[PDB]
């Protein structure tokens, strides 16, 4: 196990030097000026430590959310939050807000989603996923109003863009805003790495053994629908992710999620770096992460299918 | 000393739309009480109610034993080993937001251990037949270390030879480590072979007391609206009871 | 000819039975006796045609009706939709059925008495009716040889009774061949001239009479099997009993 | 009684389309207003489309046996929406749109049936990925004052634009695709039986499956061609269908097409009542839909 976990955290560097390799004013032999230092400091290591923990992020998000729901085929997308966040950020989008006014109003949206799903489930399983599909239905259709009522020449081209969520404009101001919720709640999911095993329980097995069930799937969801709005408000909506990386992850360390959930961080930072830093080289233009974790998920998703 | 009893408890049982009313008995610690029904009687019903998952229409349940669970079958789409299944069961002996210990190993191990079945510790769940994978629930079950266990159908979908080892096993728990053990079932022969308490559900109707005096011929034909006789054997000089039903076929 | 189906050096796996031969005659009633997974389901699916067999061959001389243990639908068909899929080989793909095809389907609900049920909703009725009208579909497909998969396995014992007559009933009355999985031994000596033990190692087959004894079922079910005759005013017949040793 | 019901929905369908008539511009009583021929074309479009969507929608939850399932699982719907997508990227003409959406929502079909009922699911789920990350490229690498304002309205069902040309398109494929469904109607029945059975029965499972796999994305990969994506529907109004006459295909199906045909003419009116912005239908059946939906699920 250990021997695992020392060597995911061996490529997670490996790739994140390695990046520094990449783009105007990089690198080319240094196996670890002027320009270069303040290339690094300021532009290339903000990117590639927002890709790290944006990657981590989704794919522990979507490993919790898979152990809630006791199937490999959920993403952290099925609670309707990332539908809520993104028409939250359209919203902001729309009436011009500030860089803050489209955080605040994506985390709004984002939990108020939450919030809805838990009223909505006070008034099963299967029934959250009915009432976050709903949520998300009603959030897309919103945002696609808004997109229709807005002016075609430089309202409509943003929000378009940004629902496709990229590193491209990622900074130390970013990073920071969204390192704190990650740190938090990354923390607490991890302390609760064991428990999460209880969530396979049974009704009855599960009162036997005192899991109070209720209460740890809502501090569950709520921290992994907390990654994800703080993650849609600095990088918009990326997808594809949260699927695939916990099940290599599975093929890495097991099922125990006591060691499940630190593999799938591992798995999925380096994996973002590596999509995001393809994102740059491919072409001379920034193409949104969000088109190319689908072109390289997808089919990806279908090999591990494959090899059942 | 007691260890469960139920008093004047009355519930409803939505599938079969049927209310039971005034339904009393009382466990002391070394009883083995079989609930004996057919396919959707109540014990799900029942046994929810035991557990406290909620509240009866009337009367009061109180348990004075620490209390474990069983149900027939564990199923889930992740990989998880024999050991991974049993240390569950450490559950209340872990907080919250803690790792188990050595010593919740430890239990598990042993739990394993007690059934014969250490070899099994790193072996995929599903990938064990339906004795070894009843038997493994039992340890978790085991490993919380519960003084009264709750069995739901543990040996309807066993082989004959392990229906065997678990109805030797449940004599053993209750007689050598004093639990006390609860398990439905459908079948009489398991009743009188390991049971000293019975309970019989039949449509809103039941009846609780000593096996000898409420498995009769009278009351399983009731039960079962089958004619059903006791009969009297020996096998190799010992003496054994078994009860047969009446098809009109075998006339 | 007398013969309803025989099969010759059977042999078959999924990945990895072997030499099983047998043969029914019409009007017989066969039961594969055996613990599940030990071979009696696949045999079914062999006999059905769904799997070609690896080695040895099955040869069947009647038309064959199906009953499977459950049937599961998210929709909620009628007892009458149901019985009518049994009519499937009188209907063209692209045809609708006809009067003579509501006729029959509700002819074998009589036959079973359960047409007051008609128009209920499938789901909506005890395992015992729901198995009983799985067999009223095969009969109303009108096939000779009727294979069923477990029939009494997940039914309280009163049903199983009326499961067991009628199942003799068809091969008694209606000139059928049956051919029904179990795991209880004394529902074969009930309604079966004919046995097939099947083990995950060996099989036997043979009259039911000279295959259905202490020494078989011993070896077969891996514990010992206690045989004895059972008497109920007058009427006398063999029984069987697991000798678990918590009953000793 | 079956028939009573039909005529009631059918009498209904048209009480629909002539309150149709009594809203717009040039409305009538509740000569010169003859605009009588942009607005029948588009309440005969909405009609076809409803019912054209809903019927995909229920034979998809026959041969999946799931109630939860909808004419956009198999992946028709992406391809077709990047065939539509490729299409005006390089500025195709009408017919050249129509070519290329049903061309994509074809081929999507028989990449699904290479690559191979769960399974079916996860092929879709590929491939309806891969086609949205194509529009969401496309879209990105166009320009921003022609191309993408276009490819993102198109996107989005709507009705607004409907004329006879595209209504008699459409109306060839549907009431051929439709006629052929309504003759399998009883064998759709037989797609909810299990293996053993099927063959018993001599049930050909796998041509059967194909077949209306076929018949049911042809109908979308046409609809989306004339009208772009609409959802929401072919996932609600089954179920309606089946509170009303019960689960038999044989007569779920034609129920479901009325159903479904009056349904989409209703929220059409909806949207040219609630404002004369032409908001696309596609935002209305979501809005009205997906809380639709909850009260469903939360059941009768």
């Amino acid at each position: 196990y250990p021997k695992i976990l020392f060597g995911l955290t061996l490529l997670l560097v490996i790739t994140a030097v390695i990046s520094l390799g990449i783009g105007r004013y990089s690198l080319s032999v240094p196996q670890i000026d002027p320009v270069q230092q303040q290339v690094i400091f300021q532009v290339r290591l903000p990117r590639i430590l927002t890709a790290l923990c944006v990657g981590a992020g989704l794919a522990l998000s979507g490993v919790v959310l898979q152990g809630i729901f006791r199937n490999p085929l959920v993403n952290p997308h099925i609670i309707g939050v990332t539908s809520g966040s993104a028409f939250g950020g359209t919203l902001a989008i729309f009436f011009g807000f500030s860089l803050y006014g489209l955080f605040t109003s994506t985390i709004l949206f984002g939990f108020g989603t939450l919030a809805l799903v838990f009223l909505f489930s006070f008034k099963s399983l299967l029934m959250l996923i009915l009432i976050g599909m709903i949520l998300s239905g009603l959030f897309s259709a919103l945002v696609s109003l808004l997109q229709y009522i807005s002016d075609t020449e430089e309202k409509l081209p943003s929000i378009v863009f940004w629902l496709m969520g990229s590193f491209a404009t990622s900074n130390w101001e970013k990073l920071l805003f969204f390192f704190v919720p990650f740190l938090l709640c990354s923390s607490i999911l991890l302390s609760l790495s064991w428990r999460l095993n209880l969530l396979s329980l049974d009704e009855k097995e599960a009162k036997a053994l005192g899991v109070k069930m209720a209460p740890l799937r809502w501090l569950v969801i709520f921290l992994s629908g907390s990654l994800v709005a703080c993650q849609v408000a600095i990088s918009g909506s990326i997808g594809w992710v949260g699927l695939i990386i916990p099940h290599l992850s599975r093929m890495l360390v097991g099922a125990n999620h006591q060691s499940l959930l630190p593999c799938t961080m591992l798995v999925g930072a380096t994996y973002m770096l590596l999509v995001d830093n393809v994102a740059r080289s491919l072409s001379d233009a920034e193409i949104p992460i969000s088109i190319l974790t689908a072109l390289i998920g997808a089919p990806l998703f279908g090999v591990l299918v494959y090899k059942l | 000393n007691k260890a469960l009893s139920v008093e004047n408890l009355g519930f409803y049982y939505q599938a079969e739309n049927f209310l039971f009313q005034q339904l009393n008995f009382d466990l002391n610690k070394g009883d083995i009480l079989a609930v004996l029904g057919q396919n959707g009687c109540g014990k799900s019903t029942l046994l929810d109610l035991l557990l406290g998952i909620h509240r009866p229409i009337q009367g009061k349940i109180e348990v004075y034993q620490s209390i474990g669970f069983v149900p027939q079958f564990f199923s889930s789409p992740f990989a998880y080993s024999v050991l991974d299944i049993v240390l569950m069961g450490r559950s209340t002996h872990i907080n919250t937001f803690a790792k188990p210990k050595s010593h919740d190993y430890q239990v598990a191990m042993q739990a394993l251990d007690y059934l014969n079945l250490t070899h099994l510790a790193k072996r995929e769940f599903t990938s064990l037949s339906g004795g070894q994978r009843q038997l493994i629930l039992i340890a978790r079950a085991i490993a919380s270390e519960c003084k009264l266990i709750l069995l739901d159908e543990p040996t309807s979908a066993l082989d004959l030879a392990n229906q065997d080892i678990v109805l030797s096993l449940l004599i053993d728990l209750a007689q050598s480590q004093n639990m006390t053990v609860v398990f439905t079932t459908h079948q009489p022969n398991q009743v009188v072979a390991i049971a000293n308490k019975t309970l019989l559900l039949n449509k809103q109707n039941f009846k609780f007391g000593e096996t000898r005096n409420i498995l009769t011929s009278e009351n399983l034909t009731a039960l079962f609206h089958l004619p059903m006789f006791e009969q009297q054997a020996q096998y190799k000089e010992s003496f054994f009871t078994h009860f047969v039903p009446l098809y009109k076929t075998l006339l």
